Formats: structure tokens, C-alpha cells, sequence
């Protein structure tokens, strides 16, 4: 899945959670230092957006990330989801 | 009104974009024009099933040309896009693997010339008068522009352009005639006129045909008016045209496309002869299996066929632009499809690219360098 | 970096020479180069 919560304002969202995956398989090895790092840092922020009053008061931002996997393919697929939904 | 499958475009940067998204929507296209290796593989573009063979061969034929010439100091200028850099890319490395043909200066065109910007290509080639052949990977735009700078810097003669794909048996590019493009070598897949093409453009007028909305300027640009021009004037000898290289190509990738639709309609579809209602939504593997599976006659009579990265197997012909004194025409010299092919007999109406000329007849030792192509004289005592 | 070089070189720890042709301190040999100006070759002459 992904990661998809509520809120007035919805922000898509492409991090490289899995790396460069070989032949096999789409997407590689997991990136927990790249990836999630970054996955936290969006997060926190949102939350700290959201509690802010000052900015955008009695407003609440969404999160609409999904998983890159460091491929070309699997973000442009991720995409045309987002367009799709925005359509 | 659906589409089942998309001619794909000659760029191969604009191609790129294009099948990338077309991929998602699972519809094969089919191209003409776009050869670069980058696309051949499949695993990034699974529906690019093209009728033209990749850039890898074509390097393989240049590296084979500049042995045959005896050439191994030529300098290389490419031109932006996935096009130019993937055939520069492929020639160095197939004249790495093998003939020892290095590469002088690689040289790049920006997609946004400034005026200045083109200039600066020719002086930067100046820079190293032992690199005498220039290979060029750019399209007409730039070609044209290069040829028009090259010609102001007085060096007729000096530079041994050689053309690729972009640059096959077109009149636009070679417009600048003989004065800076004297003798140019030009490599282009295997061609053939078609006279069904010839004859059904022998009968298109402005009011012909209403749906090519284009028409109307292309008639505009032939003859320029809106020096107002009648409607009674015919292109055929008027214009002195002539049908470019790739559209035997475009016929070929549709004949290819229809004979898959003809396949699916008597595989999927039952003996009837009407879209069965399991037809009506086209899948986008099947159709691509199916295109990759052809298997029939062009119009040439040469056969085509599709591999697993649909690819066509490779066939080339080299020309060289000259002119004989009585009419300036491209003449078919030399074949490529495994192995050159070409009449040395037919060339420069024979110079060689040498880095450095003999360093002596046993007088002096000559030397190497990272880059084996210069014989580096050195005077024994 | 910003827009203006700062490096400190005291705090280098590995002084790298990476260069193609030695140059000749002495200047007894002539400076011969190729067409690029990347390695500065020494020729002794007589």
C-alpha cells in the first residue's frame, strides 16, 4: 500500500523507500536510511503545519506519498495514479 | 475512435516520453524514425516494438567505414536529446572494443542555441587540425547550422563529415551544396522508393484531400504566397521533391500493425467478418505479442520480422554526397547488414584522418600514448 | 561555498599531487604539450 491519510489539503508525495532493484524484481532493497528518513521528515512536518496556527489556521494538510522504488518506471506509474485521482 | 496502436515519432527524445506513458496504458507503438539503443531494451519501453534496427548497428558500421578509410583520429559532435548522445555513446564504445579508433574532442550542441553557441563548435574542432573527420549525430536543425558556420570559417575541404541516421539522403541538410558538404559520407537503413507512395502523391492538390489540415502551409511554404500563387500549379515538376528515406519505413510499421490486426481478428475473433465484441477491448499484451509475431512480405520484398526487443535485424547502405559536374544525386556505394560492404572505388569523386603523420622509416622510434592512435615520433640516437 | 571559496586547508588530512606530467623545476627541458593543454611534457633537448 501507501501511505494515504485525510485533510483539506492533499500533497502528493514520490520518496525512494526501495532501492534500485535488479532484473528480477521492480523494486530492490529497502533504503532505511534514504527512504524513511525522508518519509519521517515529510510527516513531521505536515504535523507540525498542522498544529501551527499560525499558518493556515483550522486547516489540516493530507499526506498522499506513495513508493518510488528508485525506478523510473514504478515513479511514473505512481504518478499516473496521481493524475487519475486528480481527474 | 479508439486507438489500438500509435505510429510512434521519429525523435527519439520525443519518443522516450512518448512510451513511457503509452506503456502505462498498455498500447504498442510502433516507430519509424527513432533508433537509439536506450529503447531497445525490455524492461524500461516493454511496447516500442520498432521496425527500424537500434543505433548499435549503426555504430558498428561507422567503426567498420573509418577501418576501411584507414581512419582512426575522428572527433565526434553530438547534439542534445537521448538520440545524439546514445549514437556517440555507442560509437566509442564499439571503437574501443575493437580498430582502436579514439575519439579526439566530443562536442555538444545545446538544445537553445544563442548564435555564438554554433561559432564556438567550429573553432573548438579548429583547435586540433590532426582531427580532420568529424562524426556528426545531430538532426537536420543543427546540421544545417553547423555547415553554415563551418563555411564562414574558410575551411572547405578540412572537415570529413560523416551522417547518420538524421542525416541520410535528404536534400534539406545538404542545401549548403558542396561548398563546406563537399563529399560527405552518409549511412541510412535500407531504403526503398515506393512507387504506390509516388503515384498517390502524384494526385494531391490543395483541394484534393480536406483532412491533412497541414496541407495548406506545406502548399504556402512550396510555393510562397497566401507573389500570389494559383491553384492550378502541380508540385510533381514544379518543386523538384523527393519522398525522404524513412516513409517506406512508416509504410512498413503499418502494413506490420494491420497484418497483427488481421492476426488478432482471426485468432480472438470468430470466423465472422466484423469486430467480434471480445475485440472491442484491445489488450495491450496480446497486441503487442502479436506485432511481434508478423511475419510477411513489404513492399520491397524484404521480409520483416520482430525479435524479443522488437528490433529489426540490421541493414544499412553508405552514400557520399558529391558533386559529379552534372547532377548532384546520392548513389547507393556501399551495403552493411553483418559485415561492411563498401566500394572504395566510388569515394571522393582517399584521404586519411591519421592523428600524426609517419614518424620515419626505421630513422626514429615511435611511441604510444593513453589513446592509441597517434604515433608519437621519437629520435633514437 | 558561497559564491566564494572558503576552503581551509589546514583541516586536510589524507598536498595531493594529481597531475599528468611532472614539472620540471629546473627548466632545462623544453615544454612540449599535445593539442590540449591537460599534461606539460619534458623533452630534454641536446
Amino acid at each position: 500500500n501507501s501511505i494515504r491519510i485525510d485533510g483539506d489539503i492533499t500533497l502528493g508525495g514520490l520518496f525512494p523507500v526501495h532501492g534500485r532493484g535488479s532484473e528480477g524484481k521492480p523494486c530492490g532493497e529497502l533504503k532505511k536510511e534514504k527512504g524513511i528518513h525522508r518519509l519521517e521528515a515529510m510527516l513531521f512536518a505536515l504535523d507540525r503545519i498542522n498544529n501551527d496556527p499560525d499558518l493556515l489556521p483550522n486547516i489540516t494538510l493530507g499526506a498522499r506519498i506513495l513508493d518510488t522504488c528508485s525506478r523510473d518506471t514504478h515513479a511514473l506509474e505512481q504518478s499516473l495514479t496521481f493524475v487519475q485521482a486528480l481527474i | 475512435e479508439r486507438v489500438v496502436g500509435v505510429i510512434g515519432a521519429s525523435g527519439s527524445s520525443v519518443s522516450i516520453m512518448v512510451a513511457n506513458i503509452l506503456r502505462l496504458f498498455k498500447i504498442p507503438q510502433i516507430s519509424y524514425a527513432s533508433t537509439a539503443p536506450d529503447l531497445s531494451d525490455n524492461s524500461r519501453y516493454d511496447f516500442f516494438s520498432r521496425v527500424v534496427p537500434s543505433d548499435t548497428y549503426q555504430a558498428q558500421a561507422m567503426v567498420d567505414i573509418v577501418r576501411a578509410l584507414k581512419w582512426n583520429y575522428v572527433s565526434t559532435v553530438a547534439s542534445e536529446g537521448s538520440y545524439g548522445e546514445s549514437g556517440v555513446e555507442a560509437f566509442i564504445q564499439k571503437s574501443r572494443e575493437d580498430g582502436g579508433v579514439c575519439i579526439a574532442q566530443s562536442v555538444k550542441i545545446p538544445r537553445e542555441p544563442k548564435a555564438g553557441e554554433f561559432d564556438k563548435i567550429i573553432r573548438r574542432l579548429l583547435e586540433t587540425s590532426n582531427a580532420r573527420a568529424v562524426i556528426i549525430f545531430a538532426n537536420e536543425d543543427d546540421i544545417r547550422r553547423v555547415l553554415e558556420a563551418a563555411r564562414r570559417a574558410n575551411q572547405t575541404g578540412h572537415f570529413f563529415w560523416m551522417g547518420s541516421d538524421s542525416w541520410g539522403s535528404k536534400i534539406a541538410p545538404v542545401l549548403h551544396l558542396e561548398e563546406v558538404a563537399e563529399g560527405a559520407v552518409t549511412i541510412l537503413p535500407k531504403r526503398m522508393s515506393v512507387r504506390g507512395f509516388d503515384r498517390y502523391f502524384s494526385s494531391r492538390t490543395l483541394d484534393n484531400n480536406r483532412r491533412n489540415i497541414w496541407f495548406a502551409e506545406f502548399w504556402e511554404d512550396n510555393f510562397h504566397c497566401k507573389k500570389k500563387c494559383t491553384n492550378r500549379e502541380r508540385i510533381g515538376q514544379d518543386s523538384a521533391y523527393e519522398q525522404e528515406g524513412k516513409v517506406q519505413f512508416v509504410i512498413d510499421a503499418v502494413y506490420a500493425m494491420g497484418h497483427a490486426l488481421h492476426a488478432m481478428h482471426r485468432d480472438l475473433c470468430p470466423g465472422r467478418v466484423g469486430l467480434c465484441p471480445r475485440m472491442d477491448p484491445v489488450d495491450g499484451t496480446q497486441l503487442l505479442k502479436y506485432i511481434r509475431n508478423v511475419n510477411f512480405s513489404g513492399i520491397a520484398g524484404n521480409p520483416v520480422t520482430f525479435n524479443e526487443n522488437g528490433d529489426a535485424p540490421g541493414r544499412y547502405d553508405i552514400y557520399q554526397y558529391q558533386l559529379r559536374n552534372d547532377s548532384a544525386e546520392y548513389k547507393v556505394i556501399g551495403s552493411w547488414t553483418d559485415h561492411l560492404h563498401l566500394r572504395i572505388e566510388r569515394m571522393h569523386w582517399l584521404p586519411r584522418s591519421i592523428c600524426s603523420l609517419p614518424c620515419q622509416p626505421g630513422e626514429r622510434k615511435k611511441t604510444v600514448k593513453g589513446m592509441p592512435c597517434c604515433w608519437h615520433c621519437e629520435p633514437c640516437t
